[PDB]
């Protein structure tokens, strides 16, 4: 399975090179589903929160984009409430060359300046727009849940 | 004498004559109208003249078209028709030639100059005295202005206006014409009476002729056609026929009449089609009246139908009632004496064109003189009157003095009739009355009744095009003439309400009014305006305006409030009444002399009945339940007026700021009084809470409330502009200031109410509206309510409670404070904490600008200080562009455009743009950071933590104090009022404490931090408020008995998650500093409620962050879960060419590289001898001002070749590799043609395709050593391919043929030639990537190290290069050479086929002959420099000429020295016996020099060719580039010149040295393309020199010499500024808003491909690709003085130098074929319409 | 001086690029090296973006630094 | 719970749609207040489209808002 082996070789680099503040592995029984880590930037209002990622992987990945959804409760824009990221423009007709590693580091770089045409959490775009104080209040306490919430799996 | 009863003999009697009698068809309509205009000006132009002999010193003596002679005999051969009409004559009068330079030389007198559609307006925002001061070409110096702001707009359709040169009042500096910067016959008494008796009888019959055309009036139309009705039923034709000759134009020089019309008269009541429809049911026997009718409506009126008998015609007539259209009923000779006064009109127009300067000068003072001359001759003509009394004796009441004006009608004996003047007494002015101030009507008026005064009253009965022409002819002749200008004036007003009621109530077509340019070039001149004002005029004017809004006025709470329209006004007229009223009032104030003038009692009484009518006239109310289903449209009109009423008050404002003297205080004091008393009779409902507190019952969230209250903004002003204790003496003693102050704080409150988006369930126009309040462009109104407010809190030292509880009242928080309703439940539901945000930000607000409380040295620093407050507060967020600053700050600051700059250039350090697209942006300085306080109104708009954090982060020293500082209030005393220190009064007093606590105290409970962080700032701000009242360690003792610092304590001893830090900080400062105050009395508190063991800990707590183990456990968290991670990545792996489509597929399929393949403008032979073609040398890019841009003709016929021959086409390609099937798919769904296309990775547009092969250099030992030294046959490189297959080489062949036939990149010349086969395309092919190698080299020429420039940053272009060389090789290797047996170019000896041939043989033998490079290079170079030496020694005009041209040549740079053994050789090459000097080693050097220099481009492109090989060659991705032993980079960065070329040959030549190579033997070969080697261009290759600074194209267009296109070079092209520039040929190019924009300079006369044009008026350069239409704009390479931009950087005149690195990326975009890439990619989803 | 730069698959890309040089000019290397165009680049820096109006040593910089290609997300 | 929903005329609509409700309800009840066709109009919210399948608290869509209404 063509699949199969692009997961491989995306293991691979992820294996012997991981963009900074990324880390991914996929599970032994399913190989298609994965669990992601992403870390908040420096300067961002989500500095040192540790966010988990859940990546259920459709069988053509060449062609289908991988169903994403977060893990932890998260509070952005381009977010659901559900926490699925949506992804729309990895399925066109002409895709850029792309592995995990890139779509993590793509969220990494969301999470620092949101989108806010086409939002997910209508409420947290109209918060970022203005009135910025729940906005940042509710990222620190995201930040607060995503640090408590120790995971066993 | 006998000369005036001839003119009225010859004018009465038009209709007399048989050609006129009788009626006819339409077409007869345009020969009998042009025979009227030619006898007309005949026969005027011959009496003008003195006897007619005078013609010829104004017209030309001797045409064209001679051969009838030029001038008419004598009087009777001008008045005969029989000539005319026989097309005998010849039009004299006509001076439509090229010698009309519109030379006009003027001393002191206007210019006067009406200004044609496309002509420049020279708007100096300087020098002007006002916005309206423009000037005409010929009379603006540019000297005068060096660095001024210099607004230069173009004259269009609607845009009518006159110069003003030489009107010393219109200018604040005086300004010189460029005229003065470089026998009479009109002049005697004869000729001077004779005009002026010319013109006065001229007018007369025009008078005359139009008193007595009351058929079109609107007021009459209506019931002439109801009794002409009438008669026609009731069968009554007599008295018909006797009121119809009643109504007929009458003069003393069966039985129904007969030769009569109808006419029809434009308006705006319908569009097109209702027009048709009504003229289509009026006569279905006019042909065509659906179509020629109605177009001739579009221009003033047209007739329908004519005919003797009046049965037939009125039968039809009565379409009037069909569609409303004012149709009249006229007789022939009436209809001729109009048309002949139109063509009376029409010859003063043209008589004001002639050149005759001494003529002019007499024509228009003489018309000035009869216009402004008393009207006599109003008792013999025909009083009208009479008959509308009789007839209409219904409509005209005796006893009524407006029974005349009413009816649009003089007076009997012909006067003007009684306005409806309204003078207010004396005895009414001491107070204002709520209702229309009481006032009385005189019922006599003296009026001067002069022919301009008739001329203008009768402007209701004209049609468009002779209104527009009487405009035209009267008010710029009268406005300019500096004589007549102030009678004018005085005619003007004395008949202004008449002209003011015509266009409101009685006026067809109101937009065509006089009064608007009557007012524009009159009432804004200083003169005119004093005179005014002087009089008691200006009253007039303001109390006929008031008159015309009182018509639509309502009563509302015992005030009279003006009302949107809501009658029938399908005409529109009132709301052109309204502006033109509005504007006119702005406008007279605006040019007051005296400052005290507007606030004399009379004038300030007038202006504030005015201004009432829109005091709080819009009311709004907060929609509950369901949403409003439609948004609401009806405040746009009070918007509008109230925003006038704003500017009037602004300019009054302005005026008393700019003059220089002061304003008597009394009159200030008068002025407050009547306002406050007048806002004091209102009524409010009253209520109390407690038994001793009285407050206003009104619940905003339920009543109407008002946004614009224009009443106390002057009031506002009023008490500003004096001391505060002389304003509360102003005071009504019995008045209570709460009353004219809760408007005020109504208005704020509405705003702060629907800003936190309470009042959604309206629609969006509240919250347009609600903006608009915030911020408003003309006025602070947000400011003045707050000020109001601040004086009633100040004004109210015996009941400062009541104040409180009322100011908290209106919030509608009174009933959670007084504990009514718990906090949860309050009417704003959940939206109480933003509510309560807002009313803390009011409060600090309140508390905090003390500006209007100041006093500063003069108004200008009080201005200066507000500008450098709004620019703070607008950049501090981030720096911003100056578009955006002044964007952001309000209108009425940025108009002083010299104070804006100054103040930004004060406030802010400019930072200098960066990339090539951007504008240069204003950082705030740092030192200015302590002065921004979060909360005060500036920073209305924005949050309050996201500036807090902004400016602490600006304000910290480094990131670990983001959060630890705190923000000092901005509360000062400094410069303030002695009355004004006790603001504080209301903060301090128990019930503002109590309030703080409760609010404290639920944001404690509910823990809501929304409104923490204002409550706490406000908090710090009233207690430095305190300290600078009272002085040192002071506190307000009503904080302390309610013990708030509990509330605090709470505070900071939280949780760290409850509040954040920076609220934590800032309690904790405020505790700290309040317990240092005063310890004892506040640690007594602390322990009463909290114990003592946590006030003993405090100390402790204190001097010893809480978030560093938090930090830490974060760390560590991390560490463990990619602890976690890794050990999961272990487990997992313990347990176990790039396509479009196909990925990992590994297909053979063969990867096609979409390409473009067009030609190129670069190409252009060099005529040898040009010092400037082949002596300066390059250091790169340049740019050389001083040139003129130019061009020649063999250079411009170069250029057109190149767009149309096919031999100069090159491939450009972007490399991106796409499966054969891949792209088929991609053609077939997406549906582009294959001819064309973009590609779907850059979507880069892309036209032909070449498919790349596997290439490979295994098993192989080839090297550049063996291309150098041994053949470069093209097999002993295709070798290099991979064995193929049979089902790949058919599969090949298939796509290559395909490509062949499908591709139109390949020259149809060799498509057509004899013997052409599919084996000839290697030969086209391998010419286009020549072409292509010559493209690079000439783009590598404009940079700095131009010996090794080529190899640098040119890694795309060499990818370009490899892949179109394995792809010709892979043609050539499948399908086989042709033996070079067929020429696709042959060698004609006229034409030239390339311009790089020599590199084109040199290709062609490296490639296809099997021989050595280093012979080849060696045979053509030995051969071009033969031809070349030839040509220059054996020139011609040198001979003599050897010595300049070398002086020159020393002038552009240096010469080469030859040595003697090169003059050896350059003699044995060829010997001239033409040298005359004693040492001509001259000549030798010139050609050394020549040869050299032409020679340089071939040895650059071989150099390329062998670079290109290497890149074939290479052994690794990073290997240099290496020949003989020796690296290129190395060998040639710093080599110049002959050693740089020496260097060269021995690197690719199998020679050693120049001398070596001539000393080689004339070896001779008949190759096709060695024989007479063409010349190319040797200097840099780029656009055209640009001036330095784009204003030269602007304001200096005269002065430039520039080519021209002689493409419609006709109309005033040598002064209009609507061209555009080619930058690819400098041919100027002139738009003439017609044929697609002339885009017609492609297709012809240039570059037909692509090009680029700049724009001087917009500021942007232009980018059109031919073969769509698509065309794109960007920003041209011009840099404003205040970094700007775009179309951004011209607007407002600033000085817009060059940038040169923005040209160079121009010229480098251009040079590269990369425009039409360039262009698709901008577009991206759009330019798939184009396909 | 000298900065890497990894593509989306993971290829580094060797750079040599100013420190006073902007955003733009850098994509415009990058699409010179490589041929992807500078309007469908973004780079991100320790995970934050960056903007075209900056040089490099505004965004703190250094000797063989490596800055990442990310996609675009615009759904 | 009220949203109100702008149509492309500029009329706007409110309904107390609770938040639990999916955005086909949202459009369901659109047609029955109005006869519109579900089918052609697309509810956008602040340029984001709208998927039937999820619901209003999917999206977090609260109190007043402002849903565009495009056929
Ligand atoms: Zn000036
Ligand atoms: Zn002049
Ligand atoms: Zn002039
Ligand atoms: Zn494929
Ligand atoms: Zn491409
Ligand atoms: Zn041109
Ligand atoms: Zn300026």
């Amino acid at each position: 399975t063509p699949a199969r082996r692009r997961l491989m070789r995306d293991f691979k680099r992820m294996k012997e090179d991981a963009p900074p503040g990324v880390s991914a592995s996929p599970l032994p029984d399913n190989v298609m589903v994965w669990n992601a880590m992403i870390i908040g930037p420096a300067d961002t209002p989500y500095e040192d929160g540790t966010f988990r990622l859940l990546l259920e992987f459709d069988e053509e990945y060449p062609n289908k984009p991988p169903h994403v959804k977060f893990l932890s409760e998260m509070f952005h824009p381009n977010v659901y409430a559900n926490g699925e990221i949506c992804l729309d423009i990895l399925q066109n007709r002409w895709t850029p060359t792309y592995d995990v590693a890139s779509i993590l580091t793509s969220i990494q770089s969301l999470f620092n300046d949101p989108n806010p045409a086409s939002p997910a959490n209508v409420e947290a775009a109209t918060l970022f727009k203005d009135h910025k104080s729940q906005y940042v209040k509710r990222v620190k306490e995201t930040v607060e849940k995503s640090w408590e919430d120790d995971m066993d799996d | 004498g006998s000369l005036q009863g001839h003119i009225r003999r010859t004018l009465r009697s038009i209709h007399n004559l048989p050609y006129f009698r009788y009626t006819r068809g339409p077409t007869e309509r345009a020969d009998m109208s042009r025979a009227l205009k030619e006898f007309i000006y005949r026969y005027l132009y011959f009496v003008i003249s003195n006897s007619g002999e005078n013609l010829p010193t104004l017209f030309n003596a001797h045409p064209k078209q001679k051969l009838l002679t030029v001038f008419p005999d004598s009087l009777e051969d001008a008045v005969d028709i029989d000539k005319i009409t026989s097309q005998q004559t010849i039009p004299f009068y006509k001076i439509d030639e090229s010698r009309i330079g519109d030379v006009h030389k003027h001393t002191g007198r206007n210019c006067g100059r009406k200004f044609k559609i496309g002509e420049p307006l020279y708007r100096c925002h300087e020098c002007g005295c006002d916005d309206t001061c423009v000037l005409c070409i010929h009379c603006f110096n540019p000297k005068d202005h060096v660095n001024h702001h210099v607004c230069t707009d173009i004259c269009t359709e609607f845009t009518s206006g006159i110069c003003d040169c030489g009107d010393e009042e219109a200018w604040n500096s005086p300004l010189h014409c460029k005229a003065e910067e470089q026998e009479d016959v009109w002049n005697d008494s004869v000729n001077i009476a004779l005009v002026e008796l010319v013109l006065a009888e001229v007018f007369d019959y025009f008078i005359d002729v139009f008193n007595q055309n009351i058929e079109p009036l609107p007021t009459i139309q209506k019931d002439i056609t109801i009794k002409l009705r009438e008669m026609t039923q009731q069968g009554k034709m007599y008295e018909r026929a006797q009121f119809l000759n009643d109504l007929k134009y009458e003069n003393d020089y069966k039985i129904d009449p007969e030769n009569y019309t109808v006419i029809i008269y434009n308006d705006e009541y319908h569009n097109y089609s209702q027009a048709t429809t009504a003229l289509r049911q009026g006569v279905p026997d006019n042909v065509h009246i659906d179509l020629l009718t109605s177009r001739i409506d579009g221009e003033g009126r047209a007739m329908l139908k004519c005919s003797q008998d009046l049965s037939s015609v009125l039968g039809g007539f009565f379409a009037v009632q069909t569609n409303g259209l004012s149709a009249t009923l006229t007789s022939w000779s009436e209809y001729l004496h109009q048309e002949t006064c139109k063509y009376i009109i029409l010859w003063i127009t043209h008589c004001l064109n002639i050149p005759n300067s001494s003529f002019q000068t007499t024509f228009r003072n003489m018309m000035g003189k009869t216009l402004c001359s008393e009207y006599l001759n109003a008792t013999e003509c025909r009083d009208m009157t009479p008959v509308v009394e009789k007839y209409f004796s219904n409509k005209f009441d005796k006893n009524d003095p407006y029974r005349y004006i009413d009816l649009s009608i003089l007076a009997d004996g012909n006067q003007i009739p009684l306005g409806h003047h309204k003078i207010l007494p004396e005895s009414s002015t001491h107070s204002l009355s709520p209702l229309i101030n009481d006032v009385e009507t005189p019922t006599s008026r003296t009026y001067s009744n002069t022919r301009l005064q008739h001329i203008l009253y009768f402007d209701n009965r004209y049609w468009k095009r002779l209104r527009k022409d009487i405009q035209n002819v009267i008010i710029p002749t009268l406005a300019s003439s500096n004589l007549y200008k102030p009678i004018f004036c005085q005619q003007v007003v004395e008949i202004f309400n008449h002209i003011t009621r015509s266009v409101a109530y009685m006026d067809r077509e109101p937009q065509l009014t006089a009064i608007r340019e009557c007012v524009v070039q009159l009432f804004t001149c200083p003169t005119n305006a004093k005179n005014i004002f002087e009089n008691q005029s200006f009253l007039d004017i303001v109390w006929s305006i008031i008159d015309i809004f009182k018509e639509f006025c309502k009563v509302e709470g015992g005030v009279l409030i003006w009302q949107r329209v809501q009658k029938s006004n399908l005409t529109k007229s009132y709301s052109i009444s309204f502006k033109q009223g509005l504007y006119t009032v702005e406008t007279l104030l605006s040019k007051v002399h005296d400052p005290n003038i507007p606030l004399r009692p009379k004038e300030i009484i007038s202006l504030l009945t005015l201004c009432k009518l829109f005091n709080g006239a819009w009311k709004i109310k907060r929609k509950e339940g369901e949403h409003v289903l439609h948004e609401d449209q009806n405040f746009i009109s009070y918007l509008e007026y109230t925003t006038s009423i704003y500017s009037i008050i602004q300019t009054a404002e302005k005026v008393s700021e700019k003059s220089k003297d002061s304003i008597d205080s009394k009159l200030f004091l008068n002025a407050i009084r009547i306002i406050s008393s007048f806002l004091g009779n209102r009524s409010l409902t009253y209520k109390l809470i407690y038994d001793s507190h009285e407050v206003i019952k009104f619940s905003v969230s339920h009543e109407r409330v008002a946004f614009m209250n224009p009443l106390q903004t002057m009031l506002s002003f009023l008490i500003e502009k004096v001391s505060l204790k002389d304003a509360y003496e102003a005071l009504e003693d019995c008045s209570d200031f709460l009353k004219i102050s809760d408007f005020s704080l109504r208005s704020v409150v509405l705003c702060s109410q629907i800003d936190v988006g309470f009042w959604v369930r309206n629609g969006m126009s509240v919250l347009h509206q609600a903006s608009y309040y915030k911020n408003n462009p003309e006025l602070g109104s947000y400011s003045r309510d707050i000020h109001l407010n601040q004086l009633a809190i100040l004004w109210e030292r015996d009941d400062i409670p009541r104040i409180i509880y009322n100011i908290l009242d209106r919030w509608e928080l009174l009933d959670w404070f007084t504990g009514e309703v718990d906090y949860q439940h309050t009417v704003y539901e959940d939206k109480i904490s933003f509510i309560i945000q807002q009313f803390i930000a009011f409060i600090y607000q309140i508390l905090t600008e003390r500006q209007y409380f100041k006093t500063f040295s003069s108004l200008k620093d009080r201005r200066m200080d507000q500008i450098k407050n709004s620019i703070i507060y607008n950049l501090y967020m981030k720096p911003l562009s100056y578009s955006k600053l002044l964007r952001s700050v309000p209108d009425y600051l940025t108009e002083d455009t010299t104070e804006f700059d100054e103040a930004l250039e004060e406030v802010s350090v400019f930072v200098e743009p960066k990339g090539l697209a951007d504008n240069g942006v204003f950082k705030l300085k740092a030192s200015l950071y302590a002065k921004v306080d979060p909360l005060k109104l500036l920073n209305l708009e924005n949050e309050f933590e996201s500036s807090a954090t902004i400016i602490k982060s600006h304000l910290a020293k480094d990131k670990d104090e983001i959060a630890k500082v705190v923000l000092i209030p901005q509360v000062s005393i400094k410069q303030l009022d002695k009355d004004a220190l006790n603001l504080g009064a209301f903060t301090r007093n128990t019930v503002f404490a109590k309030v703080v606590y409760k609010l404290l105290q639920v944001c404690l409970d509910m823990e809501d931090s929304t409104f923490l962080n204002e409550l706490l700032h406000l908090v710090h701000g009233i207690f430095r408020d305190d300290e600078l009242i009272n002085g040192k360690d002071s506190i307000p003792e009503a904080y302390l008995s309610k013990p708030i610092c509990n509330l605090l304590l709470s505070i900071a001893n939280a949780k760290s998650d409850v509040f954040s830090e920076s609220i934590v900080r800032k309690a904790d400062y405020l505790l700290e500093k309040m317990i240092m105050k005063k310890p004892n009395e506040l640690f007594e508190s602390l322990i009463a409620s909290f114990g003592n063991q946590y006030v003993n800990d405090y100390k402790d707590k204190k001097l010893r962050t809480e978030k560093e183990r938090k930090r830490r456990l974060a760390k560590k968290h991390q560490a463990r879960l990619l602890a976690k991670f890794n050990n999961q990545q272990t487990k997992f792996m313990k347990e176990h060419f790039t396509c479009a489509l196909c990925q990992d597929s590994s297909s053979t399929d063969f990867f096609v590289i979409p390409a473009y393949h067009d030609h190129s403008p670069i190409f252009r032979p060099g005529n040898i001898f040009n010092p400037n073609e082949f002596m300066p040398m390059w250091d790169g890019f340049y740019n050389d001002d001083e040139k003129q841009a130019y061009i020649d003709d063999d250079v411009l016929e170069a250029l057109k070749e190149n767009g149309s021959c096919g031999s100069r086409k090159v491939f450009v390609s972007c490399n991106h590799h796409i499966h054969h099937n891949c792209f088929k798919r991609y053609v077939q769904k997406k549906r582009f043609s294959s001819n064309a296309f973009i590609c779907p990775l850059c979507q880069t547009f892309s036209n032909c395709t070449l498919p790349l092969c596997q290439t490979s250099k295994a098993n192989t030992g080839l090297s550049l050593d063996m291309f150098l030294e041994s053949e470069l046959s093209l097999d002993t490189l295709s070798r290099l391919f991979k064995p193929f297959t049979e089902e790949n080489y058919r599969t090949i062949n298939s796509i290559f043929s395909l490509m062949i036939s499908q591709c139109q990149g390949f020259d149809k010349a060799v498509r057509k030639r004899a013997n052409f086969s599919h084996k000839d395309v290697s030969l086209i092919l391998s010419v286009h990537w020549a072409n292509t190698i010559s493209m690079l080299e000439i783009a590598s020429r404009l940079e700095k190290p131009y010996s090794i420039s080529f190899f640098r940053s040119r890694e795309q272009k060499y990818k370009t290069l490899k892949n179109i060389l394995v792809c010709i090789m892979l043609f050539t290797f499948v399908i086989g050479k042709p033996s070079m047996e067929f020429e696709p170019y042959p060698q004609q000896p006229d034409t030239v086929w390339n311009q790089n041939q020599l590199f084109q043989y040199i290709v062609r033998s490296a490639l296809f002959s099997p021989v050595s490079l280093r012979q080849t290079v060696t045979e053509a170079l030995t051969t071009f420099s033969r031809q070349f030496l030839r040509d220059f020694l054996q020139g011609l005009s040198d001979a003599e000429q050897v010595t300049k041209l070398y002086a020159k040549a020393s002038k552009i740079g240096d010469v080469l020295k030859v040595s003697e053994q090169m003059l050896f050789a350059l003699r044995t090459i060829s010997d001239v016996r033409m040298e005359g000097l004693d040492s001509e080693s001259i000549i030798y050097d010139l050609a050394y020099t020549f040869l050299l220099k032409s020679l340089l481009p071939t040895i650059r492109r071989c150099l390329v060719f062998i670079k290109v090989l290497h890149e074939l060659v290479k052994d690794s991705e990073n290997e240099t580039l290496v020949i003989n032993g020796h690296e290129v980079e190395e060998e040639l960065e710093f080599e110049d010149t002959a050693e740089f070329v020496n260097k060269a040959l021995k690197m690719i030549t199998e020679k050693e040295s120049l001398v070596d190579l001539l000393t080689t033997q004339e070896s001779i070969v008949s190759h096709p393309y060695l024989e007479n080697i063409p010349y190319e261009y040797c200097g840099i290759i780029k656009l055209i020199d640009l001036s330095k600074y784009l204003n030269t194209y602007v304001t200096q267009s005269k002065e430039i010499k520039l080519r021209e296109e002689r493409s419609q070079h006709m109309k005033n092209a040598d002064n209009r500024l609507d061209f555009k520039i080619c930058l690819t040929c400098g041919v100027k190019v002139h738009l003439r808003a017609d044929r697609h924009e002339m885009t017609k300079h492609l297709n012809k006369n240039c570059f037909k491909p692509f090009g680029a044009f700049l724009m001087p008026n917009s500021s942007e350069v232009c980018l059109h690709l031919t073969q769509p239409p698509s065309n794109i704009f960007i920003s041209a390479p011009y840099l404003n003085s205040h970094g700007e931009v775009g179309r951004n950087a011209m607007r407002r005149g600033d000085l817009t130098t060059l940038n040169l690195k923005r040209y160079e990326h121009l010229n480098r975009l251009w040079i590269n074929n990369e425009i039409p890439g360039y262009i698709s990619r901008v577009m991206g989803d759009e330019f798939r319409v184009t396909i | 001086m000298q900065i890497f730069v990894k593509t989306l698959t993971g290829k580094t890309i060797t750079l040599e690029v100013e420190p006073s040089d902007t955003i733009e000019n850098v994509k415009a290397k990058i699409q010179d090296k490589e041929g992807i165009p500078p309007d469908q680049q973004r780079l991100i820096f320790a995970g934050k973006q960056l903007e075209d109006g900056r040089t490099l040593s505004d965004y703190n910089i250094q000797k063989e630094s490596t800055l990442h290609l990310v996609l675009r997300l615009r759904g």
